[PDB]
RNA sequence: GCACGGAGGCGAAGAACCAUGGAUUUCCGAAUGAGAAUCUCUAACAAUUGCUUCGCGCAAUGAGGAACCCCGAGAACUGAAACAUCUCAGUAUCGGGAGGAACAGAAAACGCAAUGUGAUGUCGUUAGUAACCGCGAGUGAACGCGAUACAGCCCAAACC
RNA sequence: AUACAGGGUGACAACCCCGUACUCGAGACCAGUACGACGUGCGGUAGUGCCAGAGUAGCGGGGGUUGGAUAUCCCUCGCGA
RNA sequence: GCUUUACUGCAGGCUGUCGCUGAG
């Protein structure tokens, strides 16, 4: 396909969110990004 | 912190200007230096810096300039 | 004595004799070639927009609307219904065409509000009437004592709501006693038996 | 009011454009133009800007590769931030 | 040709993206319509009483 | 900040925090210069109106809101032990529109018929009464009375 | 104790802490209302057929609706003081 | 769901009449 400037900005921003919650987090609140995805076996939107 | 209100009402326009432009500048230079991973840091000024833009841009409008 | 006005009430009690029977035969034929909402400098009859309102002021105006005659343009069912709810031909809607008229205008000027209308005649396919509506943000109307009241919020598309003349008419609301149980204070509140 | 540079991008790739090209690699507002990108670069570093190449990446950002004349190095720039 | 997973094969073709009003992957992209809001078609928001219980 | 980390910083130049007021407030969005899946292209109240200095100069409209409210459009399942009038029901749902509440409202009324009442909502009652109805199943008021709250006015015309 | 409501605190707490009674303060709403004041000027007699809202009141054809039955309300076509 | 000279209706078509609609 071929991406709008707009569609990449959404397609980087998924990328982001796509990360592990930090260690210092999990200290912080002594004890998941529920929201991790993965290319293949989720589907984004648009 | 080490610039207060009372300071940069103190300043005429032009020099609030200057000094934002020396601000922006030094915070220019710590994101450089964040970017490149440099540890120098002391992550309270960087906040600091931000801070310290918004109140000179908040007595420029207060003043008319 | 009598007013001019006066005459020109008596002319319109038989706008098919005399001198106006003439003129209607001549004006509906600029009519018929005009628009659905023509607006215009003068009121047709002058004795009955002052009588219902006007006034020759700043932020009064007059616009001439024409709708199609006769009963409902209506759909037949294309679902299942019984005998008696598949009629079609002869039912009829519950707002006359002089309600449908005033909003017409009113859609045409969305910032007047409708301050009553009248009947200027009709031909074998359709029907006149002129409409009086006033602009309630222009100073001359916010500070006439006769006509100010329009000015109010709560007067905002007030077409739209049956509160003009002809809206509370075909509502039922014209007798006080026997006969409005179901419309007085509201055809809805009265669960639209009215 | 958006400004134009928002830091230098660096990386190794930046590195040797820098070492090898005298090219600066900057990360920039996305709404600024090739020649936006010029102008800010030669006002804030006072040097002299031949070409200016941009992409608008895939971490939401535009990034700008400038390289200096010859009479600008590279690397001297750099090092002094 | 079946019409389960060997038709499932041909379907490659874009319709419903990210709507610039709502926010919902509703916006038709070839009709040009949002399902989900009314864009393209309504100024009004789309809406509808029977999206809840009557009595509610 | 949630959030029980590490590092660092701010606070007696009285920070945090709270109240009130102000500043900033990207893009799309009624979305309004033209266009577009939140971006782009070359000065903009787009569109419909009113006034008009006839120039977008001054203004209005547009869209939102849990339900409530007003004006329009208006089913069927169901009940009648079938079913067509009737019923479900002016209900569900649809179109339009206002407000903090709406609507109604100062009698061409009532008609306990009177030597009587005296704008209008609403509440209790009148009453499942009168009235309707394959006179089947079912549908179903009003005047009055007791309360709540009370408030009456402005035009058109005559004469100027 | 005019405070024995409720909560917190390493277990059953009026007296450990917050509160609670009493008293006091501010904002919002009531309401730009009520009162008050300014202006305006109510009313009565005699005469005068000067004025007082038309497709209306009303009637008929066809529909819908209503408890409205001859006696509901409305739409529509025609006639019409 | 389908059929038809089943029951009852509804569109639609034809036809008369009134309005549009006037003068000799
Ligand atoms: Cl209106
Ligand atoms: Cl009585
Ligand atoms: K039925
Ligand atoms: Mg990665
Ligand atoms: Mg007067
Ligand atoms: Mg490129
Ligand atoms: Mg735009
Ligand atoms: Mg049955
Ligand atoms: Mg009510
Ligand atoms: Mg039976
Ligand atoms: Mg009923
Ligand atoms: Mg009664
Ligand atoms: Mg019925
Ligand atoms: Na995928
Ligand atoms: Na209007
Ligand atoms: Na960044
Ligand atoms: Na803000
Ligand atoms: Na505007
Ligand atoms: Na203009
Ligand atoms: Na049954
Ligand atoms: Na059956
Ligand atoms: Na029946
Ligand atoms: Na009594
Ligand atoms: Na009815
Ligand atoms: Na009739
Ligand atoms: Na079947
Ligand atoms: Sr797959
Ligand atoms: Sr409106
Ligand atoms: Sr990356
Ligand atoms: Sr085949
Ligand atoms: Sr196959
Ligand atoms: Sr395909
Ligand atoms: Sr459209
Ligand atoms: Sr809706
Ligand atoms: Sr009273
Ligand atoms: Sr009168």
């Amino acid at each position: 396909g071929k991406k709008s400037k707009a569609t990449k900005k959404r397609l980087a921003k998924l990328d982001n969110q796509n990360s592990r919650v930090p260690a210092w987090v999990m200290l912080k609140t002594d004890r998941r990004n529920h929201k991790r995805r993965h290319w293949r076996r989720n589907d984004t939107d648009e | 912190t080490v610039l207060h209100v009372q300071e940069i009402r103190d300043m005429t326009p032009a020099e609030r200007e200057a000094e934002l432009d020396d601000l922006k500048t030094e915070l220019l230079n710590a994101r450089a230096v964040q970017a490149a991973g440099g540890a120098p840091e002391n992550p309270g000024r960087i906040k600091e810096l931000r801070k310290a833009i918004a109140r000179i841009k908040t007595i420029q409008g207060e003043e008319g300039d | 004595a009598r007013s001019a006005y006066s005459y020109i009430r008596d002319a319109w009690e038989n706008p098919g004799d005399g001198q106006l029977a003439e003129l209607q035969w001549q004006r509906q034929q600029e009519w018929r070639n005009e628009g659905a909402v023509e607006r215009i400098e003068r009121p047709t009859r002058l004795d009955k927009a002052r009588s219902q309102g006007y006034k020759a002021k700043q932020g009064v105006i007059v616009a001439r609307v024409s709708v199609r005659k006769g009963s409902a343009r209506k759909r037949r069912h294309k679902a299942g219904r019984r005998s008696k709810r598949q009629g079609v031909t002869r039912i009829t809607r519950r707002k006359d065409i002089q309600r449908v008229a005033e909003e017409r205008a009113s859609r045409t000027f969305p910032n007047l509000r409708v301050l009553n209308s009248y009947s200027v005649g009709q031909d074998g396919r359709q029907k006149w009437h002129e409409v009086i509506l006033i602009d309630p943000n222009h100073p001359a109307i916010q500070n006439d004592d006769d006509l100010s009241w329009i000015c109010a919020d709560d007067q905002a598309d007030r077409v739209f709501r049956g509160l003009t003349g002809a809206g509370r008419r075909n509502r039922g609301l014209s007798g006080k006693g026997k006969g409005s149980e179901k419309t007085r204070p509201s055809l809805r509140s009265n669960g639209g038996k009215a | 009011s958006w400004d134009v540079i928002k830091h230098p991008h660096v990386t190794e790739k930046a590195m040797n454009d820098m070492d090898f090209q005298n090219k600066l690699q900057f990360a920039v507002d996305d709404r600024a133009s090739k020649g936006e990108v010029a102008d800010a670069v030669e006002e804030q570093y006072d040097v002299t800007v031949e070409q200016v190449n941009t992409q608008n990446t895939m971490d939401g950002e535009k990034k700008a590769v400038v390289r200096l004349s010859e009479d600008d190095d590279a690397q001297e720039v750099a090092s002094r931030i | 040709t079946g019409a389960g997973t060997p038709s499932q094969g041909k379907k490659n073709t874009t319709t419903h993206t990210k709507c610039r009003r709502c926010g919902e992957k509703s916006y038709h992209t070839k009709k040009k319509v949002c399902s989900s809001c009314g864009f393209g078609k309504s100024a009004k928001r789309r809406d509808y009483e029977w999206q809840s219980k009557a009595g509610e």
